[PDB]
């Protein structure tokens, strides 16, 4: 028939059980049987509303075998091209009707529980059947891209509709099925761009599709190796621009990001150029998520060094961009770029040298106004003091004095061919290890006077920290006890 | 619903934790000397109860609440109150499953009005409704005098008047509660008015656009289909800059965006016009219940003042001449001839002729908590004993609080609490 | 049967009401504003009506219609949204610093 006729006519609309055995003792024999039984097949499809759970699973039942029949067909075989075509189209047809009326009656209910089972059955029973239709190619069948396009577009746009009702993404079965039918749909038949603004459309009208637009991203990324829509969507995302109004938009795009991060860090970090041009935006949530996204990225890859050794300017160029946003006119950034740092510092193998910016940034931001940010820094502080590099020799000790005397032994035996540098190298680690103890007693002193604050979260971390500092031996950290002393 | 023990905590005179228990249902008093905190505690039900005009409880803002304005080591100022709903007429209209409702309101130095209802932190609005629901409106009394006052309840205007009947048959709650969802009506209006503006001129030049290009877009789709030779591929890599070939699916989800949007609004506008038609029939019913409440009132208040007084009576006017609902008078006479005057009136007379009123407010529906401060301050030592004689016995029903200077009226009172001012506090005790 | 029901559905929609739990995500699907043009809930056995049910059930039609505007705004925003298509962030660390005894009380 015509594609454009029966669109634009089923785009615009309002003893059963004899014809539906006729057409599967018809259909037993071969699928390609499909005279006037095409009409009946059609007059049964727009009776699916009315028709009886029953009737319909042996309907469904029915469709997915010949459909997975033809498709085994046209798997075993690959004037006769044209019929295939017909064929296809006429199934495809069917589907479609088939899938949009099941996708009523479901947006009712939970806006039962057999309802829904039967309901996520048959669903499933269709998506293997649409997984075994899309296995075949279909670029040899269709010479001309538009009839391609509108043919995939006819298997696309059911599901995409369908995944607007939030139960449906809940169960994992279908999703982890409509997450590799759109894996196959963008790898094996291209139509990068339908697909990617679908998505787009789906992320910002709805807020619980950001997780499965992130794994279909990730799954894409693992086996599918096509890493070229998550750069689209990423350049989209940073090009996008978003009303006064809505709210709803950037959060939910925020959440795509932050999953997105945390799935696949590499892939998503190529693009990140672009994307921190996105921070400029006075949008809270998306910053947020820009400095989470980042964070992630940055700890998550820490773990191949390969990763860290092939990407060291841009890695760099993220951690700096992170320090630099410690001051904000939103607190909550802040408090997002000092969890970032304190997960970027949750091991102490790598990256010594900005552990001490860390600290001074830290320091600086302990006296800042907003109660998170004070904190969120005290919980870095406390990490950073958990583990650090220092543990070499007279680990678990830092004490002033003692580090001050072996200083100055240092000193004097370099006075008094390796021996040069490698007193160069000590000299400089104690000079670290001092500047170290001196900012940690210049935090301790300042979370001292902080003790007394109107928060209890404050007060509670302030102790923490203080207790921790008094495990280490410290001549600052009896200060700090006697004036925790006075909470009481 | 009746008081079972009040606990007050840092409030004016309280500076400590007190607790006063074993209330009695029947008929409570509290004496005291001069200044012992006598008043406090009904400063305290009323602050509970959510005051808004603080000059009623004589202080210039919540600071004054305090024991010392939060200078003297004193900085949470708790007051709370604990209620039994054992009968289910008296009992909220949300509340009924739950049994002892208390409530908590808590100022300190520089927070303003925490509310916690057993044990759950609630808005004002909570507990606003909570005691509206109830007859206890401390905005528009109906229940307490307050010191001072007794000679100055004939002194409002009819519209006070007006209210005061509203609350006997619980119509007020409602007024209030108009006034509130017409501003709220008039502001969503205003609100969808200018939604519907903005997505007019912005969708519909947006949308004339679309289906402008929607043209173009078949007709590039007709040269693509056809190119499947470089006289079509010129115009093709031309028009190909901006087609938007998936423009189609943004297109029904535009138009689908619309309908719905649509279909919202007419919604919206229909429940409006419906709001309109119950709002007015429900006026028209309040119309014929104030009516007869007012008919109703008038009679038993005229028949306690007779019954009080032998040589005199009371009746209710309208404002002038014009309808009932627009203000209300009261007319008095003294044996065979009425007094045009009300302020020629003895401050005794006047005193009587108000607890006459609540009284009969009282026995049309009856509030589960009655507060008096000293009413009888105006009264000679006759009336006062036949005033509390006559609650004690005759009337009953609804619980009294009363605070009084005389022997007179706590004499027979049934349960007598007694303030006193020991160091720098007020301490509660029984007798 | 159906009285009950009807009951029990208008006193729970009260009760959420009252707590304060509708917004514009359950805004629709509930026919609380029907119930309201339909006096026979708030009229009792005596052909009287409840000024404290009435009054109850004003405010749930007012934080429903609240509601149904606030839904109907951001709907309004993502179709705009969907049409749709420095420096001021950061600031000095100087403007955001700050610059109760136990035993004296
Ligand atoms: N803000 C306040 N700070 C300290 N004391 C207060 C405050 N408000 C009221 N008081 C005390 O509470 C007492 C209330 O006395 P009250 O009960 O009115 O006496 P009476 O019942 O004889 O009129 C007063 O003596 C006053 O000293
Ligand atoms: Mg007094």
């Amino acid at each position: 028939f015509s594609l454009s006729e029966y669109l634009t006519k089923f785009q615009t609309t309002d003893d059963p059980s004899r014809e539906l055995n006729v057409i599967i003792d018809q259909l037993a024999v071969s699928p390609e049987q499909i005279p006037d039984s095409l009409e009946a097949l059609i007059d049964l499809c727009h009776d699916f509303p009315h028709l009886t759970p029953k009737l319909q699973t042996q309907l469904s039942y029915l469709i997915s075998s010949s459909l997975s029949n033809l498709s085994k067909d046209i798997k075993a075989n690959l004037g006769l091209i044209p019929q295939w075509k017909r064929h296809l189209e006429e199934y495809g047809y069917l589907i479609q009707v088939l899938l949009t009326f099941l996708q009523d009656e479901l947006h009712k209910v939970s806006s039962n529980v057999e309802l829904f089972k039967r309901d996520c059955n048959q669903m499933e029973n269709l998506l293997e059947s649409i997984t075994k239709l899309l296995e075949i190619n279909l670029s040899k069948i269709f010479q001309t891209t538009p009839e391609k396009d509108l043919f995939i577009g006819l298997f696309t746009r059911p599901l995409f509709v369908l995944l607007e009702i939030e139960p449906v993404t809940k169960v994992s079965s279908l999703k982890m099925f409509i997450q590799r039918i759109l894996a196959m749909c963008v790898k094996n038949h291209g139509q990068s761009s339908s697909i990617q603004s679908s998505l787009m459309t789906n992320l910002t009208y709805f807020l619980h599709l950001s997780v499965f637009n992130a794994e279909l991203l990730k799954l894409l990324n693992d086996e599918y190796n096509y890493p070229q829509l998550t750069e689209d969507i990423l350049k989209e995302i940073s090009t996008r621009v978003f009303n006064a109004k809505d709210t709803t938009g950037p959060k939910a795009i925020s959440n795509f990001l932050i999953k997105l991060s945390e799935l696949s860090p590499g892939i998503m970090l190529r693009q990140m150029n672009l994307v921190i041009t996105l921070l400029n935006n006075s949008s809270i949530t998306l910053r947020c998520s820009v400095v989470e996204a980042c964070g992630n990225i940055v700890a998550e890859l820490a773990q191949d060094p390969q990763t860290m050794e092939h990407y060291k300017q841009q890695i760099a160029v993220l951690i700096e961009l992170l320090e630099e946003r410690f001051q904000d006119s939103n607190p909550y950034v802040r408090t997002k770029a000092i969890q970032g740092c304190s997960k970027i510092c949750d091991l102490s193998s790598k990256f010594n040298k900005s552990k001490a910016k860390f600290t001074s940034l830290a320091v600086r931001s302990l006296q800042d106004r907003s109660s998170l940010v004070r904190r969120n820094s005290v919980k870095l502080l406390s990490k950073l003091l958990l583990k650090h590099p220092f543990k070499a020799i007279h680990g678990s000790q830092l004490r002033l004095s003692e580090w001050e005397e072996y200083l100055k032994g240092s000193e004097s035996q370099l006075n008094s061919t390796s021996v040069l540098m490698k007193l160069k190298l000590m000299i400089v680690y104690y000079k670290d290890a001092i500047s170290f103890i001196k900012e940690i007693h210049k935090s301790i002193e300042l979370i001292s006077n902080l003790l007394f604050s109107k928060n209890r979260n404050e007060v509670l971390e302030s102790m923490d920290f203080l207790v921790l500092a008094d495990a280490f031996d410290i001549e600052l950290s009896e200060f700090g006890i006697k004036k925790m002393l006075h909470l009481v | 619903m009746k008081v079972e023990e009040l606990i007050i905590d840092g409030f004016k005179s309280y500076a400590t934790r007190t607790v006063i228990t074993d209330w009695d249902p029947q008929f409570n008093a509290i004496t005291g000397l001069n200044g012992s905190g006598k008043s406090n505690i009904l400063d305290a039900i009323c602050f509970v109860l959510g005051i808004a005009s603080m000059s009623t409880v004589r202080a210039s803002s919540l600071q004054d609440l305090i024991y010392k304005r939060g200078q003297a080591g004193v900085t949470k100022a708790s007051v709370t109150i604990v209620f039994d709903n054992t009968d289910k007429s008296n009992s909220p209209i949300g509340f009924t499953n739950s049994p002892q409702i208390s409530v908590t309101r808590q100022v300190v130095l520089g927070g303003t009005s925490k509310y916690l209802i057993n044990g759950h932190r609630a808005p004002q609005q909570s507990v606003l409704q909570l005691f509206q629901s109830v007859q206890l409106n401390i905005n528009n009394p109906n229940f307490l005098i307050m010191q001072g006052k007794i000679t100055k309840v004939l002194n409002m205007k009819p519209s006070e008047i007006l209210s005061l009947i509203e609350e006997a048959a619980g119509t007020k709650m409602f007024e209030d509660r108009r006034e509130k969802a017409e501003r709220t009506m008039s502001k969503k209006e205003t609100k969808l008015q200018e939604n519907r503006t903005l997505l007019t001129e912005e969708i519909e030049p947006k949308l004339e656009k679309l289906r402008n290009e929607k043209r173009m877009f078949l007709e590039f789709q007709s040269t693509q289909t056809d190119l499947e030779s470089k006289q079509l591929n010129e115009k093709f890599q031309e028009l190909r800059k901006k087609v938007n070939p998936n423009i189609m699916n943004m297109i029904e989800n535009v138009e689908k965006k619309e309908a719905a949007l649509k279909t919202m609004i007419k919604t919206i506008e229909k429940d409006k016009m419906k709001i309109q038609e119950t709002i007015s029939k429900l006026n028209e019913y309040k119309r014929e219940t104030l009516v007869k409440t007012w008919e109703k009132v008038t009679l038993d208040f005229g028949n306690i003042f007779a019954d009080l007084l032998p040589n005199s009576f009371a009746k209710l006017v309208p404002c002038e001449g014009k309808d009932v609902t627009q203000g209300l008078e009261v007319k008095v006479k003294l044996g065979n001839i009425w007094k045009e005057s009300l302020i020629e009136l003895s401050g005794g007379q006047r005193s009587l002729i108000a607890l006459s009123l609540i009284m009969a407010l009282l026995q049309f529906r009856p509030a589960p908590m009655y507060i008096l401060d000293e009413v009888d301050a105006a009264l000679d030592l006759s009336h006062t004993q036949n005033i509390g004689h006559l609650i004690k016995t005759r009337f009953k029903g609804s619980q009294f609080i009363v605070v009084s200077l005389k022997e007179g009226m706590f004499a027979n009172a049934n349960r007598v609490f007694r303030t006193r001012f020991q160091d720098g506090t007020s301490v509660v005790s029984i007798m | 049967t159906n009285r009950s029901t009807m009951m029990a559905n208008f006193e729970e929609w009260i009760k959420m009401a009252t707590d304060n739990k509708i917004n514009s995500r359950n805004s629709w699907n509930f026919a609380l504003i029907d119930y309201f043009y339909d006096l026979d809930v708030l009229k009792d056995g005596e052909n009287n009506i409840n000024f404290q049910k009435a009054s109850a059930t004003l405010d749930g039609c007012i934080k429903i219609y609240s509601s149904r505007v606030d839904s109907v705004t951001t709907e309004t925003g993502k179709l705009l949204s969907g049409l749709a298509q420095l420096e001021t962030t950061l600031v000095e660390f100087e403007t955001i610093k700050m610059k109760i005894d136990p035993l004296f009380k």
